[PDB]
């Protein structure tokens, strides 16, 4: 999966999650994104998969 | 920021220059 | 973890001593008869194991192998330490008056 | 031809290596009962290429061109060793001497300058076994010593260095040393390097030699206080082996 | 660099505060 | 403190004679040494081999030694290197070499003594400026 | 840088024409007083 | 008439707001392009390596410097004199590098500035003025050629020409007293009484005309409306001035001519001045200032430091620092 | 508090350069009776 396409799946990206008085580069609020960490994925006790 | 403040000066005074120049007091002669 | 070299070289016996194997070709000035034609030969076969291995450089006239010998007491062996050797430093290491 | 200083000066051909005609395709023959030496070995580079610094995501890091900024003062020339007949009938180039490093500086897209110590110091080439005569397939590889840019007496703009200068940051009496020790303290590499040479051109009645070389070594990395690049340097090189 | 971050609001105001004193005169001159 | 016969007294040979010196001939000898030899050697240094100097100690571990008077005109004949296996009349002025160096073919033999007292005397007075370089200017 | 080098050469030329024919164009008589 | 007549007019005309004339036609084209150069560098040009030995130095804006620490770096030793036009790089970005703003700088602004010079003749000669302006404002442009131009060519080098900043103007002074020890030069001596002199003169004119302005206002006006221009009288007591400043001192210590009072305040600055820049020019061929170091010795032949022994420690300082990786042999002979 | 440090210029300037302008013109309005 290209990265270039995973950062578009992150909510941080959203332009409806700024704030009026918060300014500067959305770089100034969550950082400067690095990597990809790899895409998450959650089982409990019974290996159910869960989102 | 500081590169901007030492440039806006220079620029202020440069804008100086010209209008002291063309637009001066004439001077007249009673 | 990170030491400047040539300091910890000065509590060796480069400190104390000339070393055959570091030493500016200057420091032979100080004792006689060493300088410059044997300063030159044992420089230009410097790395030596000990300081008696000076005595079989290949050429040595009977007088030279004897102020050697007169002058082993005053030397001393390290290991080269690359940059005081480097750059040609051990015939010129911008040391003047 | 026999052209002479007065030729030349200022012309910005004493950086260029002599050169050998379309049709010096021969080859000169090793007599192994004998000795050899380069008596002139000539490098001159024409490209510089340095290592760009993936991101922590990386994917692969690729060699990019830079812009030479020194001038025609890149050649490596004069050079002189002995080229041995080993056992196996490989030859073996051992240098002694020669001008055999040009500090140069390069320039990265986005304004970044890369000095390096374009060097062969020390350089120790070897062919494939068994090589009889010398042709324009014959290949020597080769690796060499890379001493630090600036040698020990070397001060920076605060007056610091190695074997002289401040051992601190005196403008700062009473700052934490910690955080300076890097900048404080001057380290000296030296590392090593790799080459390969691909004679393509012999004129065995006279014993010169031509072709392509690529070297790979590390730029400066400012006794000790950043990171090194890679480098990638490839230009032509220019030979004349004597009977010893 | 790390400068003086009151420098800013400092050369600001030296040159706002006698320049608006001068226009405020030359002005008030001109109208009269 | 004045310029003594004692100050004046400089060892002649290695075998410890000494022989004591005029004002003439101090002053004479520091004449010639201008005329002759600072433009390399002004203050005991050596311009043009900084390693070697004129401090009396250096002269001393010479060979042959040369911290006396006998030592030094020898060395004004016939200069040799440090460890005294070249001579090198070549390159240094000398009597032997005043084909070349000019400036020596009109010196007489008290005049190379002048020179040699003055040189011996020279660091009695000024100590550690004579041979040290501009650290003591 | 060819390029260059021909237009800088013809600027200078042509600025250093207007200078030399002006001061040949009786510059003397240029003066408020008598036009000799 | 025609057309080149017209434009000789025009070029020549004593109406334009600025005066062009010929010179202006050279001068005009040269202080732009230096002008120009000069401000995009200042603010924004990469750093320079001045000495050739792969040591740039910072100096605009843009790459850490202030006003105070800015400069247009002079060009690289290594090309000493050579000629190193834009046109004879294989890149802008080579040129940066090795200093070639400050020549392109240098060069335009010493040709404007001497059209500057020939303006001011030309000038006055449509306007029926005597001609010696332009004689005053060749002391200082003389100064400018001497730092510029003169000093690099006796040491073979722009690199050794004056720094086009305020801090490097600094590092260009100290370094020329260790090598010339020019405070102890008389031409340098002639400059200093030059420009006191010239304050002085300049106080004392200025005083003196002040203290003898005639009562034209009263105490709530400024007394400069006491003058209009091109008033045919004059606004002060010169007899006034002479008998107050002749009393000061006396007499005839006191000027009571108008016009040998101004030549006087016009000769004396620019002969210092004149002065000053001949001693940096003359130095520029190493005939340096006064050397008395050890000149005093007692009986036995010790030195007795004088005030110039202190100087010369001094710069002996300046003399070993300076350029402190530049050196590799022991005299600094240019 | 960790506060936005061009909030300081900000205010200033928001304030200082509108009265100025108001002072400017009100003055020049006195001086004309
Ligand atoms: C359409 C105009 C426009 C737009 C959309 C942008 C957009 C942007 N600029 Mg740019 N900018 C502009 C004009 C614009 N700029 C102008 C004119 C200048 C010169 C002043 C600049 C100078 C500039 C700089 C110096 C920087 C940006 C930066 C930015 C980014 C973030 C800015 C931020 O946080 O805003 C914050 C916005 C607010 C906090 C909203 C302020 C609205 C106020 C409260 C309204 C005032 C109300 C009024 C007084 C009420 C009274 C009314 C009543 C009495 C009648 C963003 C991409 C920044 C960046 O990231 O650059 C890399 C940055 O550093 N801009
Ligand atoms: C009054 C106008 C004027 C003058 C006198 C100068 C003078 C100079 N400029 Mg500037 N320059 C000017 C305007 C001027 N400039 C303008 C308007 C620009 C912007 C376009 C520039 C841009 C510019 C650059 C970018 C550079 C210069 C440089 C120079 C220097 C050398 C120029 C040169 O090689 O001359 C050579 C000129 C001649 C040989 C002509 C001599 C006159 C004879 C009588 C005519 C000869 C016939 C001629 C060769 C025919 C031309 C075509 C032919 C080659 C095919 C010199 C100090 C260079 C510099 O500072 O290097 C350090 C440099 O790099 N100038
Ligand atoms: C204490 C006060 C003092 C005095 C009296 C002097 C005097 C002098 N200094 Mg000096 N100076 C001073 C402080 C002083 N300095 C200070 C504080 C500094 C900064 C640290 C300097 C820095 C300085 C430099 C860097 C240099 C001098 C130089 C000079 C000489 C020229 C001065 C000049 O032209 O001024 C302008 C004044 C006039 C034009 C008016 C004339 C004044 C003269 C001297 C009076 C004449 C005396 C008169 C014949 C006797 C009475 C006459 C009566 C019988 C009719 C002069 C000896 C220069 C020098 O050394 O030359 C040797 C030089 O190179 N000065
Ligand atoms: C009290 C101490 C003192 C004093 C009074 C002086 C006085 C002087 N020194 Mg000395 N100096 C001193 C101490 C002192 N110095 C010390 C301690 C040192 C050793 C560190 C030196 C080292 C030293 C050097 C190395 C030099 C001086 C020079 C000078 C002279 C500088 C003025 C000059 O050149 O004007 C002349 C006028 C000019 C230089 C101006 C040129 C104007 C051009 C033509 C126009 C520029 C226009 C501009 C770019 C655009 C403006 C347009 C604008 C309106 C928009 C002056 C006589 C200099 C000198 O003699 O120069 C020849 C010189 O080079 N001094
Ligand atoms: C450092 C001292 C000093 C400076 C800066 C200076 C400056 C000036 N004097 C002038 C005049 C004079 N000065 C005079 C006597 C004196 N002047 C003195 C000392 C100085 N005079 C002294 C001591 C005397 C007494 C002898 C006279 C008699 C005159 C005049 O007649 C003349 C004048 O007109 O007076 C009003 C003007 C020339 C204008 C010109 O050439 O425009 C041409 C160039 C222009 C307009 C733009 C140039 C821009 C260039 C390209 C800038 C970049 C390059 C620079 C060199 C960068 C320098 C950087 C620095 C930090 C070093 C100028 C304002
Ligand atoms: C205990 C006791 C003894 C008490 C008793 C006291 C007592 C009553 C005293 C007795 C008298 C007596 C003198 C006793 C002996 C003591 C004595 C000898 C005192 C020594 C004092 C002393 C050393 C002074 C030195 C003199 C000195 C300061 C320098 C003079 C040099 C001098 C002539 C300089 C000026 C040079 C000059 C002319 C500059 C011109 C400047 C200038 C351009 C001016 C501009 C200008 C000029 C004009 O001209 C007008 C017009 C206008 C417009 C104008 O712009
Ligand atoms: C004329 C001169 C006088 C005018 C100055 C008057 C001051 C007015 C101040 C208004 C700006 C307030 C900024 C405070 C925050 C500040 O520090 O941010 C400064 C921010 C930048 O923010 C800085 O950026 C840095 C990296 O660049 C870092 O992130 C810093 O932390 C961050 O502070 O600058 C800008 O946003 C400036 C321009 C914004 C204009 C675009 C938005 C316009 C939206 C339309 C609004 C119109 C509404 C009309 C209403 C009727
Ligand atoms: C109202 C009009 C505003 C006028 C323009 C304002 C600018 C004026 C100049 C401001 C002073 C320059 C300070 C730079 C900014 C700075 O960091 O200040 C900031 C400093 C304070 O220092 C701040 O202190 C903080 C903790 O308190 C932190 O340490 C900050 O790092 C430090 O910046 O301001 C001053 O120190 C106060 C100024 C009063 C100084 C008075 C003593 C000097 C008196 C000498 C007067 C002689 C004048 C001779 C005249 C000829
Ligand atoms: C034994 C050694 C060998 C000997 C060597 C001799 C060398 C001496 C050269 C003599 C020079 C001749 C005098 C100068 C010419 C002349 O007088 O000017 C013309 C006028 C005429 O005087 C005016 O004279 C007028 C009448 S007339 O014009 O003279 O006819 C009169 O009207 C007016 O009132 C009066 O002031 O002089 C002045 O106005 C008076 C002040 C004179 C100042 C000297 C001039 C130059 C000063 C520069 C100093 C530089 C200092 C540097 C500082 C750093
Ligand atoms: C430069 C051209 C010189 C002149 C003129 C004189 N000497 Fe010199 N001197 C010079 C060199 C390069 C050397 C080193 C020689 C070597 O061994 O390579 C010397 C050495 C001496 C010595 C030996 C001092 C020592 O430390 O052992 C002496 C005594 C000496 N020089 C004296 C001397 C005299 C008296 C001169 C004038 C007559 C003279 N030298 C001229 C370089 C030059
Ligand atoms: C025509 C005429 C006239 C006019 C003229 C003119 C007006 C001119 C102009 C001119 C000008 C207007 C010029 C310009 C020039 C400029 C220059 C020459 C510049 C240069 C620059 C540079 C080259 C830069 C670069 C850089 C840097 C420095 C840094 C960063 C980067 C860069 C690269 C950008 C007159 C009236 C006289 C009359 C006659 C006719
Ligand atoms: O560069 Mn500028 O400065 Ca006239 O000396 Mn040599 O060179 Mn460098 O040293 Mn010191
Ligand atoms: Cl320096
Ligand atoms: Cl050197």
């Amino acid at each position: 999966i290209p990265e270039k396409l995973a950062f578009y799946d992150y909510i941080g990206n959203n332009p409806a999650k700024g704030g009026l008085f918060r300014t500067g580069p959305m770089n100034k609020g969550d950082g400067i994104a690095q990597a990809w960490k790899g895409h998450a994925v959650f089982r409990n006790k019974e290996g159910e998969e869960l989102f | 920021m500081e590169t901007i403040t030492y440039v806006f000066i220079f620029a202020c005074i440069i804008a100086l220059f010209f209008f002291a120049i063309f637009f001066r007091e004439p001077p007249r002669i009673t | 973890e990170l030491v400047n070299v040539v300091d910890e070289k000065l509590g060796t016996a480069y400190g104390e001593k000339i070393d055959l194997n570091n030493t500016n070709i200057a420091a032979f000035i100080q004792y006689r008869g060493l300088y410059p034609t044997l300063a030159k030969l044992i420089v230009k076969n410097a790395p030596y194991e000990s300081v008696e291995d000076v005595l079989n450089i290949p050429g040595l006239t009977e007088r030279q192998k004897q102020i050697l010998r007169e002058n082993l007491e005053h030397f001393t062996v390290t290991e080269v330490e690359t940059a005081l050797v480097e750059g040609g430093d051990r015939y010129n290491n911008g040391l003047y008056k | 031809q026999t052209l002479t200083y007065d030729d030349i000066v200022g012309t910005g051909l004493a950086n260029k290596c002599p050169t050998l005609d379309d049709t010096a395709r021969g080859a000169y023959p090793i007599d192994s009962s004998q000795t050899y030496r380069i008596a002139r070995l000539c490098l001159q580079p024409t490209t510089f290429l340095v290592k760009e610094e993936p991101k922590n995501k990386r994917q692969e890091a690729e060699f990019v061109p830079t812009k030479l900024v020194t001038r025609e003062t890149t050649s490596l020339d004069q050079i002189q060793g002995e080229l041995k007949v080993n056992s196996d009938g490989s030859l073996t180039f051992v240098e002694e001497d020669g001008i055999d490093f040009q500090p140069v500086t390069v320039q990265m897209a986005g304004g970044e300058r890369i000095p390096l110590l374009f060097t062969v110091k020390n350089l120790v080439a070897s062919t494939q076994p068994n090589v009889t005569s010398i042709t324009t397939s014959t290949d020597f590889k080769g690796e060499f010593n890379v001493p630090s840019y600036r040698t020990a007496n070397f001060l920076d703009p605060k007056g610091r260095g190695l074997a002289s200068g401040y051992d601190s940051a005196i403008a700062l009496p009473q700052a934490k040393e910690e955080e300076l020790a890097r900048a404080n303290v001057k380290r000296f590499s030296l590392t090593k390097g790799q080459i390969s040479l691909n004679v393509a051109k012999v004129d065995g009645r006279t014993g010169e030699i031509a072709g392509t070389f690529e070297s790979e070594q590390l730029s400066d990395d400012d006794m000790g206080a950043h990171e090194p690049h890679e480098v990638k340097i490839q230009g032509v090189f220019y030979a004349s082996i004597e009977p010893a | 660099m790390e400068v003086n971050q009151l420098g800013l609001i400092a050369t600001a105001l030296f040159v706002l505060v006698p320049s608006v004193f001068l226009i405020i005169l030359y002005v008030q001159t001109e109208s009269q | 403190a004045e310029l003594t016969p004692e100050v004046l007294t400089v060892p002649l040979n290695s075998e410890g004679k000494t022989i004591t010196l005029t004002e003439k001939q101090y002053l004479e000898g520091k004449r010639l040494f201008q005329y002759a030899c600072a433009s390399c050697h002004v203050g005991g240094i050596t311009k043009t081999n900084p390693s070697l100097d004129l401090r009396t100690e250096t002269l001393a571990l010479a060979t042959p030694p040369r911290d006396n008077i006998e030592g030094l005109v020898d060395y004004m004949k016939n200069p040799t290197t440090y460890d005294g296996e070249q001579e090198i009349a070549e390159v240094h002025p000398s009597l032997r070499s005043a084909d070349i160096f000019p400036k020596m073919r009109n010196l007489t033999e008290k005049d190379l003594v002048a020179i040699a007292g003055h040189i011996l005397v020279e660091p009695k007075i000024l100590g550690d400026k004579w041979g040290g370089g501009k650290v003591y200017y | 840088m060819e390029t260059l080098k021909i237009t800088v050469y013809i600027v200078v030329t042509f600025f250093v024409l207007l200078f030399v024919f002006g001061f040949l164009s009786g510059d003397p008589a240029r003066n408020p007083k008598r036009k000799d | 008439a025609n057309l080149w007549e017209r434009f000789c007019n025009w070029v020549t005309s004593t109406d334009n707001r600025l005066y062009v004339g010929w010179f202006g036609v050279i001068m005009i084209p040269t202080l732009l392009a230096a002008t120009i150069c000069f401000v995009i560098a200042f603010i924004a040009a990469p750093p320079v390596d001045i000495d050739g030995i792969r040591e740039p130095v910072s100096g605009s804006l843009l790459y850490g410097n202030n006003i105070i620490t800015g400069a247009v770096v002079p060009s690289s030793n290594a090309i000493g004199l050579h000629f190193y036009p834009i046109w004879e790089a294989a890149s802008l970005d080579e040129w940066l590098y090795n200093g070639g703003p400050y020549q392109l700088i240098i060069f335009h602004f010493l040709l404007g500035a001497s059209c500057y010079m020939g303006r001011q003749w030309e000038l006055s000669y449509r306007l029926g003025m005597r001609p010696w302006i332009c004689v005053a404002y060749s002391a200082p442009l003389a100064s400018a050629f001497a730092v510029f131009l003169i000093y690099p060519i006796g040491q073979g080098s722009f690199s050794d020409g004056m720094p086009l900043g305020i801090s490097g103007t600094f590092n260009f002074m100290i370094v020329f007293q260790a090598e010339h020890n020019i405070l102890m030069h008389p031409f340098h001596q002639l400059g200093v009484a030059g420009v006191f002199g010239g304050a002085l003169f300049c106080a004392m004119h200025g005083s003196l005309v002040t203290s003898s302005l005639i009562r034209e206002t009263t105490e709530t006006e400024s007394a400069n409306y006491g003058y209009k221009f091109g008033q045919e009288e004059e606004t002060y007591n010169i007899v006034a001035a002479h008998g107050y400043f002749g009393r000061l001192i006396f007499q005839y210590a006191s000027f009571n001519n108008s016009r040998s009072l101004h030549f006087f305040l016009a000769a004396w600055p620019v002969v210092g001045v004149w002065f000053t820049a001949l001693g940096i020019s003359t130095m520029a061929f190493n005939l340096n200032g006064f050397n008395f170091n050890h000149s005093v010795i007692d009986a036995k032949g010790n030195v007795i430091n004088t005030w110039a022994d202190i100087i010369n420690r001094a710069n002996l300082g300046m003399e070993v620092m300076h350029e402190r990786n530049a050196h590799n042999f022991p005299l600094d002979l240019a």
